């Protein structure tokens, strides 16, 4: 699950 | 304890983790979000999706913009200088 909203990034190792 | 040392060898072609975090967020410390099948994190098996990543190779996360941490991670998976990354993780939530 995510902790931080969604404007907040996500970046694939 | 609070943390744990988990050490990640270079068993396959990639890495295969997502992070959510850093300074610049309500996550302090970068996240692990996904953990992909293969990779070789998941190749471990001491790695979980939650983990709060504290420190990679001894050097601290606190203070480090998501984009700034996840290049930390890249270059310790890409450098030939070792073939493993060290991972100090925690189970518990990170808030401030």
């Amino acid at each position: 699950e995510r902790l931080t909203l969604p404007p907040s990034e996500i970046t694939l190792l | 304890p609070t943390s744990t040392l988990v050490r990640v060898r270079k068993s396959a072609a990639t890495l295969g983790i997502a992070i959510e975090g850093g300074a610049n967020t309500r996550q302090p410390l970068p996240r692990i979000v996904t953990i992909q099948r293969g990779g070789s994190a998941h190749n471990c098996g001491q790695l979980k999706v939650g983990h709060v990543i504290l420190e990679v190779n001894g050097q601290t996360l606190r203070g480090k913009e998501h984009k700034e941490a996840a290049r930390i991670i890249a270059e310790a998976f890409k450098t030939k200088e070792r073939d493993y990354i060290d991972f100090l993780v925690t189970e518990f939530n990170v808030m401030l």
